[PDB]
């Protein structure tokens, strides 16, 4: 269920989110940037160049916003996005692994921008319960029944692969279709504090080189 | 005081104050209303 | 009580019953006793379907009436088959029609024998009639209509005998707020309506 | 794939519909399903049967069954056909080169009548949806639409182009005036249903749905509402049931009328109309014993005015009639009955006696039917083919030339087959009987009295022919040999359940029997070693079916579904779903695994056996199929049904402001048109009378939408919303301001539409020349002055017209209800 | 222009008891509709490859070899077939 810094405007308020980029962004990243706010609604793209870090996040915490996706790159390649939830919440920061991007491959047409259906697949641990959470309160509350696009979060071993559909129910079953990005994003860290400190008491973080690492998942 | 709905079987009263009685009333504009007030009623 | 067979179960008694004679000539007369209180069923389905059939016959014929009365004007007698038949979109089409060409042509607010058609209706007729014109009274577009023939009752009736007509207060208390509402408004109509006098003034100053 | 097709269909002389005869005694056009025959009843040879240019079983025939013709009509002089089929098209085509001309649509349901008027190029036309359509063929055109009937169209009458008078499936009756398209006179002829109409010009007459059939008196003259058509009494008939076609005639050479009343079974009452000379000399007669009375007895006609004639009989159901006069005593009438048979009766009267007790037939065309449903179809090698009847008529038909050659009379028969050599028939009826027939000799080799206790139900030769299996209700199987042409009982296997369909394989290999217990059992026939039971069909189990390997069965039922078998080990392969009724019949092709499967919802189906696709879907039937039977060699297969029918498969945008802008330019070109158009009346009346200008035509869209001007502008000023409205008077300039005012000014002179629209011309203009007020107030012209003045003067004399009333009635309502308070408050 | 979502329900109009149409039809609209499994460039003057396909096998392929080499690994003995 809603937990302790989500449950006071858990369905109550519709959220707003900032999405915006590392500094100076490739434009392969600033079209992953557009992607990311119409993949999920009430997001709006922010230009991050010349900002600094602590006044951003007071700009949006004195705006309203709710919440906040920070994009990094690598030549193009988008490799991290970082979640800060604003009224002194959490932070989850996550790796992203293989990144294919409908400005990549095709003018399949344009998105549907319904509030969407939301698939999490198997999310067992309490890591996983915190990290459903954070990544499905950045969605608006109560879609129709009837709506034709769904997302979905599968835990494949620790790697979220994450897609985005869209489907009609036909007379034998239901016709699926591939829109927007494809990921297996993995969360490296959380912290209870928002992104400007970094002097923030941490949940979770991955332990790389102890020598019971590749035993466990949500280690 | 404000329109409600017939007081008998034989005619109804919309809320816009005309009214119609079954008998009276053409089976197209039947047909007609009983889609309306099923959308009324579907609402 | 007695049942037939099933449908039609019957008022009987108000105690236990040990009685059924019911052979009279096909099975005409029944006769069914309580403890003491008699009952005697009278005959075979051959008239109480033969009035329901007539009326029917009756009813169909007027129908066909009140529509030739509503095609080719005529629509006195078109308003009092509406009543008989007790048809308001067909009511309130015959009475704005014949105001609309009340309004066209030139005491008397319809036409002479429309209006005397009004005047000699009786007490459940006009009590129909002015519910009608109490639930046209609701609109602001239908209350034009309502308003004359709210009129042409109140000037040809007899006003005691209005009054103490059974419910003639549940609905007079209904539309005088809706009177006052549509008094109000058209007031504010004809106040809103000099900025034409002035529009007037200005045009004469300007030479 | 080299798919299927159908060559041609036959087994129907008249079927779910009427008939039209045509004179030279004549010809008779008459329907089989879905394409019409025409017969010609001195021989009965079939010497046209006018069908569809398409073959239904093509690649371009639609996924339904084929519209079944219900009404014939003809057009004797100009030589025309107008049919009618089950959907509600309509199709008149022309008899000499037998092409459609017409296709008319129009209709929702089927359709129930045709009439041609005057005498060519117009069709109208009732249906079972209660719409009656008048069409002209010059224009190939629905003109009117007569709708106010509430059921069916049961009949109607229409002279020319002022009255109609339909009667249809409620209880009405009514009269329509064909100037204004509007319903005149509406009656309720009888309490339940009304079924007849015929009218000679004086008397109408109509019947309803048990013997009460009613007289009526129209006089077309009339003024009154009510009194157009008149009652004038009823009668009886001898049939309780419901009378549903009648008809008139004037014979000559004196002049008499004789009119009809079929019925629903077997009986066609016939009646002569008297004449006037014996209404006057038969009036004083029951006007004796001499005046309230005897005028309450000469008011209660019917039997007055009408006389009985001989009741004329049939053998079975009566479906429709049509006659022919002369000499009176020649009434000469065709009569298509339901078991399909045409009949020529005629009945004589030497003008004061019938001169027989009973009517006699001249002619009966029933040769090419059967009177029953086929319970059976077989077929040759490849020549000829048997159909199998309840009446007795087994038939032998031919594939070459369709028609039977060779017919007998059995009894209840529901299996047949062939003998291997041909010329030989076999069959079983459903009492304990079997029977066993030719086709050189006569009917009977012999006949096998108690061959069973029961009802058989099905029989199979063996491949040889020698010995043969049957399977009947009385739970036995039977085996029967062929001794020298006589049947050897030998061997009997009593089952505990109703065996109900039996089998052999095409090599004497195996016997795969049908039983009632929702099972089948596949017998070694060398042992009856009861080899496998085949089970979970889940209801009793109609048609197998043994492939030519002998490796694969089919096995049809009830349960809507067939099932294919692996014969090795009894395993099934699939449970395919076909068929929403019941598959009544399976089989296969001589060398593949494609098979065939006609079912009881009026549609055979082409499967294979390897894929277990559906590879055609054939609907050429119009009900049950009930039996379906293959070619040795070849592979054409015939199927025959319910319908009598036996047929053959063989191989291959502006808004709001600116309309209403063009709407007030158009308007205000028209009206000062109109009014320079007056003034030079005026002038041209008051100078000299030498010239005045030619002639406004109004406009195209004002004559074409019927409005006035004022009343054009004033809808498209209501259609407008309430939203943009605000906008839609602030986009408009000045100078359509400036003809706006003059669209008020004309409007407020018609005083009817001014007070139906006194608060959106008030809301408008108050709008209009408050936002507009710095530049009216800067023009400077009398006539827009004068305008102002005059819309000002009547608004405001409108305005104040409706809150006196308004207050009058505040005022008398108080005091009504005050005064009915301090009566008893 | 007009929607994935569209363009799907327009294609199951298009295409609209026969199984193997229904097979035929619905591995069209997968391969047609399943954009992320093609890579396309963009011609300077375009389907250019099947990543997924290409990986699977490629992965199976050393999959294989390397069940093959863990069969092989202690081993000493082995069939001569020398027909």
């Amino acid at each position: 269920q809603v937990d302790d810094e989500y449950a006071a405007t858990s369905g109550i308020m519709d959220p707003r989110i900032i999405v915006t980029t590392s500094r100076d962004p490739s434009t392969r990243l600033s079209q992953f940037a557009k992607e990311i706010k119409l993949l999920f609604p009430n997001a709006v793209r922010l230009n991050r160049g010349n900002y600094v870090m602590p006044n951003l996040v007071d700009a949006c915490k004195k705006s309203g916003t709710t919440d906040l996706v920070v994009l990094h790159e690598h030549r193009g390649v988008p490799t991290s996005l970082t979640i800060s939830h604003f009224p002194h919440g959490p932070t989850a920061q996550f790796s992203l692994h293989n990144v294919v991007m409908r400005h990549d491959i095709i003018n399949a047409g344009n998105q549907s921008e319904v509030n969407p259906h939301l698939i999490f697949d198997n999310f067992t641990t309490a890591l996983g319960k915190r990290v459903v959470c954070i990544l499905k309160h950045l969605f608006n509350a109560g879609p129709k029944k009837d709506s034709e696009r769904v997302i979905t979060f599968a835990n494949r071993g620790d790697f979220i692969s994450v897609r985005q559909h869209v489907y009609v129910r036909t007379r034998e079953g239901v016709e699926i279709a591939e829109v927007g990005p494809r990921f297996e994003m993995r969360l490296f860290e959380l912290r209870l504090g928002t992104l400007e400190n970094k002097d923030a008491d941490v949940e979770w973080q991955l332990r790389r080189f102890i020598r019971t690492a590749n035993k466990k998942d949500y280690l | 005081y404000n329109v409600g709905k017939a007081e008998k079987d034989g005619e109804i009263r919309l809320k816009n104050g005309v009214a119609m009685s079954k008998e009276e009333l053409t089976r197209e504009d039947k047909n007609r209303l009983r889609r309306a007030l099923k959308r009324k009623r579907s609402k | 009580d007695g049942l037939i067979k099933c449908l039609k179960t019957l008022d009987g008694h108000n105690n236990r019953l040990w009685a059924l004679s019911t052979m009279n000539d096909g099975d005409m007369i029944v006769s069914a006793d309580a403890d003491g209180v008699f009952q005697f069923w009278k005959d075979c389905t051959e008239q109480e379907i033969e009035e329901e059939q007539e009326k029917a016959k009756l009813q169909v014929e007027q129908e066909q009436s009140l529509q030739n009365y509503m095609s080719k004007g005529d629509w006195t007698n078109a308003f009092l088959l509406a009543m008989t038949l007790d048809h308001p979109m067909r009511l309130f089409n015959v009475l704005k029609r014949a105001l609309g060409e009340s309004r066209s042509r030139q005491e008397v607010i319809f036409n002479e024998e429309l209006d005397q058609a009004i005047s000699i209706l009786n007490d459940e007729q006009l009590i129909l009639l002015m519910k009608r014109c109490r639930d046209w009274n609701t609109n602001a577009k239908t209350h034009t209509i309502a308003q004359r023939t709210i009129r042409c009752i109140l000037m040809h009736h007899n006003i005691a005998k209005l009054s103490e007509i059974p419910g003639m207060v549940k609905i007079v208390d209904a539309i005088i707020p809706y009177t006052q509402r549509h008094f109000t408004r058209v007031d504010n109509l004809v106040e809103q309506s000099y900025i034409l006098d002035y529009a007037l003034v200005e045009m004469d100053k300007l030479f | 794939y080299q798919r299927f097709e159908q060559a041609a269909a036959f087994g129907v002389i008249a079927s779910n519909a009427n008939c039209v005869w045509i004179p030279a005694p004549g010809q008779l056009i008459t329907s089989a399903l879905e394409d019409v025959n025409i017969w010609d009843i001195k021989t009965g040879d079939l010497v046209s049967k006018l069908s569809d240019g398409l073959p239904p079983g093509a690649s371009d025939a639609r996924g339904a069954k084929p519209a079944e013709c219900t009404y014939l009509e003809a057009h004797k002089d100009t030589d025309l056909l107008a049919v009618g089929y089950a959907d509600g098209v309509i199709k008149v085509w022309d008899l000499m080169s037998k092409t459609v001309l017409l296709n008319f649509n129009g209709h929702k349901a089927a359709i129930t009548l045709l009439q041609f008027d005057g005498t060519g190029t117009r069709l109208i036309s009732g249906s079972k949806d209660s719409n009656i359509i008048v069409w002209d063929l010059v224009g190939e055109v629905g003109l009117y639409k007569l709708r106010s009937h509430k059921d069916s169209i049961t009949g109607f009458w229409c002279q020319g182009e002022d009255w109609l008078i339909s009667t249809s499936k409620d209880g009405m009756i009514k009269l329509w005036d064909l100037k204004t398209h509007q319903c005149i006179e509406t009656h309720i002829a009888h309490t339940g249903e009304c079924w007849g109409l015929a009218v000679k010009d004086d008397l109408l007459i109509t019947t309803g749905t048990d013997s009460q059939v009613k007289i009526w008196k129209l006089d077309i003259e009339n003024d009154k509402m009510g009194g157009k058509l008149t009652e004038m009494g009823i009668f009886e008939k001898q049939s309780k049931q419901r009378g549903l076609k009648i008809e008139f005639i004037t014979n000559s050479s004196d002049k008499t009328s004789f009119f009809y009343i079929q019925n629903a079974d077997k009986t066609i009452e016939t009646f002569r109309i008297r004449k006037e000379e014996e209404i006057a000399r038969g009036l004083k007669k029951r006007e004796k014993r001499l005046l309230t009375e005897e005028e309450i007895a000469k008011s209660i006609y019917s039997s007055f005015i009408l006389h009985p004639f001989q009741t004329i009989r049939s053998l079975y159901k009566i479906k429709s009639a049509s006659w022919t006069t002369v000499s009176s005593s020649k009434l000469e009438l065709v009569l298509t009955t339901s078991s399909n048979t045409i009949e020529y009766y005629s009945i004589p009267y030497e003008k004061r006696d019938p001169t027989s007790p009973a009517p006699l037939k001249t002619h009966t065309i029933e040769l090419q039917g059967q009177r029953t449903d086929v319970r059976s179809i077989d077929i040759s090698d490849d020549n000829k083919l048997l159909a199998t009847a309840s009446n007795g008529s087994l038939k032998i038909w031919n594939i070459k030339t369709h028609k039977c050659i060779r017919t007998f009379e059995c009894g209840y028969a529901l299996t047949c087959k062939f003998l291997p050599g041909g010329l030989l028939v076999i069959l079983g009826t459903r009492n304990g009987e079997l029977q066993l027939f030719d086709l050189a000799s006569s009917s009977l080799l012999d006949t096998i009295e108690d061959a069973h206790d029961a009802a058989i139900w099905s029989l199979d030769l063996t491949s040889d022919g020698k010995r043969l299996v049957t399977g009947s209700a009385d739970k036995t199987v039977k085996f029967w040999d062929f001794k020298v042409l006589k049947l050897h009982h030998d061997t009997t296997l009593e089952l505990t359940d109703d065996i109900l369909c039996v089998r052999v394989s095409p090599d004497d290999r195996y016997l795969a029997i049908s039983l009632l217990d929702n099972t089948v059992k596949v017998f070694f026939l060398d042992s009856m070693k009861f080899y496998l039971s085949l089970y979970g069909h889940k209801l009793p189990v109609l048609s197998i079916d043994i492939s030519f390997d002998s490796k694969m069965i089919i096995t049809s039922s009830a349960d809507k579904n067939i099932k294919i078998w692996g014969l090795d080990f009894g395993d099934c392969h699939k449970s395919l779903f076909a068929h929403q009724d019941s598959i009544m019949n399976v089989k296969f092709l001589p060398q593949s695994h494609n098979f065939f499967s006609c079912s009881k919802d009026a549609v055979v189906k082409y499967w294979d056996g390897e894929k277990f696709e559906c590879i055609q879907k054939l609907y050429a039937h119009q009900s049950e199929v009930w039996a379906l039977a293959v070619a040795t060699d070849g592979g054409f297969v015939v199927s025959s049904s319910h319908d009598h029918s036996i047929r053959i498969w063989e191989e291959t945008s502006l808004k709001a402001g600116e309309r209403l802008m063009e709407a007030l330019d158009l308007g205000i070109a028209e009206i000062e048109g109109l009014e320079a158009y007056n003034r030079d009346m005026k002038l041209w009346q008051r100078k000299k009378l030498g010239e005045a200008p030619i002639k406004p035509q109004g406009n195209a869209v004002l004559i074409a939408v019927n409005k006035t001007p004022e009343q054009y502008i004033m809808d498209t000023l209501l259609r407008i919303r309430m939203s943009q409205l605000e906008d839609a008077l602030m986009v408009m300039p000045f100078s359509y301001v400036l003809k706006f005012l003059k669209f008020i000014d004309t409007v407020m002179q018609n005083k009817t539409l001014l007070h139906s629209h006194l608060p959106l011309i008030c809301k408008n203009l108050f709008f209009i020349i408050k936002f507009n007020h710095k530049e009216l107030v800067s023009q400077k012209n009398e006539e827009l002055k004068l305008q102002i003045n005059r819309v000002k003067t009547e608004l405001r004399s409108a305005l104040k017209s409706t809150e006196d009333d308004l207050g009058f009635n505040v005022q008398g309502l108080k005091f009504v209800k005050q005064q009915w308070n301090l009566r008893h408050n | 222009a007009g929607s994935q979502l569209k363009n799907l329900k327009a294609a199951l109009k298009a295409r609209g008891y026969d199984r193997e149409e229904k097979k035929k039809a619905i591995a069209e609209i997968r391969e047609e509709f399943n954009p992320f499994e093609i890579k396309a460039a963009r011609n300077k003057r375009i389907a250019v490859g099947k990543p997924g396909i290409s990986k699977q096998i490629g992965e199976e392929q050393r999959k294989r070899a390397f069940e093959a080499r863990k069969m092989m690994k202690n081993k000493r003995g082995g069939v001569i077939d020398k027909r």
